[PDB]
């Protein structure tokens, strides 16, 4: 149905070891297809899906002297910061940018984004009008300051409701097999017992894709949020993800847990219990 | 693709 | 400030012993992004372990999966060692074919 791009760089600098190291990777939804690192040996925008392979060489060209440009711009704004925040050069810091687009089934643009962060915190983020900003603080201001001088939002907005959207598209059609293809996930429930009458009820969501999803313990039909141990989604490695959640239940009481799983791939939610 | 145009801070 | 690193070992597919799988260790929510990750068999560093590309997610933390082909066994033991300017020493955590 609705489907993302989002493009992200990080740039780190380290003070006594070569000018800050500039990393950007590409994403459509939740699978990453392009990467670029200033460290690397030649440096330039490689392919990291089937999909994306077949752009031309002039695409590969043009991709790569966007992020050969961007480092230098990104190793600026990290020079102003240390300004803008009365801080040494001896210090190492962190200046991250998330930049794309949202589009719906029909593929019109749902939302922009272009956001900055400074050693993790919110510095600045173009707002969803793609016509103000949103700064944190006084040195942000002073960056909202410039770009309203130089109508970066109204330059955004051109890209991101044409260029963001035009690529995505196509993206999205030339990927088709994978990325409209929503895997599953593949559930069950482990019985671990833990002491004479205490026992771990672990809810399993194997090899799924996309990322999101919802696991979640009732007891007696009742949410157990407090109670239930949820671990981070992660990847598997193979495109897919996993995720768990378990509950510590009373010996002879399993029977009224029930574990609810909800995901895209699935046509309504699942329930789970402990199967004997 | 990327957009271009970059700004500094 | 600074976020220490949540640290999740696993395998790509169900463990089974002479069968030949992916050994993951997965550092997550931590900033800066230097971090040192090593996985481990029996006490030993693993070598040409590969990682995935530097990311971040929606609250700025930083993410990497460290990963190597392994085949499990019933004896050997895996791990990861993680590092972390957070950490006052490197934090190690046992695989549990379980978790």
């Amino acid at each position: 149905g609705s489907h993302s791009m989002r493009y992200f760089y990080t740039a780190m600098s380290r003070p006594g070891r070569g000018e800050p190291r500039f990393i950007t990777v590409g994403y459509v939804d939740d699978t990453l297809f392009v990467r670029f690192d200033s460290d690397a040996t030649s440096p330039r925008k490689e392919p990291r899906a089937p999909w994306i392979e077949q752009e031309g060489p002039e695409y590969w060209d043009r991709e790569t002297q966007i992020s050969k440009t961007n480092t230098q711009t990104y190793r600026e704004n990290l020079r102003t910061a240390l300004r803008y925040y009365n801080q040494s050069e001896a210090g190492s810091h962190i200046i991250q940018r998330m930049y794309g687009c949202d589009v719906g089934p029909d593929g019109r643009l749902l939302r922009g984004y272009d956001q900055d962060a400074y050693d993790g915190k919110d510095y600045i983020a173009l707002n969803e009008d793609l016509s103000s900003w949103t700064a944190a603080d006084t040195a942000a201001q002073i960056t909202q300051r410039k770009w309203e001088a130089a109508r970066v939002a109204e330059q955004d907005r051109a890209y991101l409701e044409g260029l963001c959207v035009e690529s995505l598209r196509r993206y999205l059609e030339n990927g088709k097999e994978t990325l409209q293809r929503a895997d599953p996930p593949k559930t069950h429930v482990t019985h671990h017992p833990i002491s004479d009458h205490e026992v771990t009820l672990r809810c399993w969501a194997l090899g799924f894709y996309p990322a999101e999803i919802t696991l979640t313990w009732q007891r007696d039909g009742e949410d157990q949020t407090q109670d239930t141990e949820l671990v981070e989604t992660r990847p598997a490695g193979d495109r897919t993800f996993q995720k768990w959640a378990a509950v510590v239940v009373p010996s002879g009481e399993e029977q009224r847990y029930t574990c609810h799983v909800q995901h895209e791939g699935l046509p309504k939610p699942l329930t789970l219990r402990w199967e004997p | 693709e990327e957009f271009g145009r970059a700004f500094s801070f | 400030i600074q976020r220490t690193p949540k640290i999740q070992v696993y395998s790509r597919h169900p463990a089974e012993n002479g069968k030949s799988n992916f050994l993951n260790c997965y550092v997550s929510g931590f900033h800066p992004s230097d971090i040192e990750v090593d996985l481990l068999k029996n006490g030993e560093r693993i070598e040409k372990v590969e990682h995935s590309d530097l990311s971040f997610s929606k609250d700025w933390s930083f993410y990497l999966l460290y990963y190597t082909e392994f085949t499990p066994t019933e004896k050997d033991e895996y791990a990861c060692r993680v590092n972390h300017v957070t950490l006052s020493q490197p934090k190690i955590v046992k695989w549990d074919r379980d978790m």
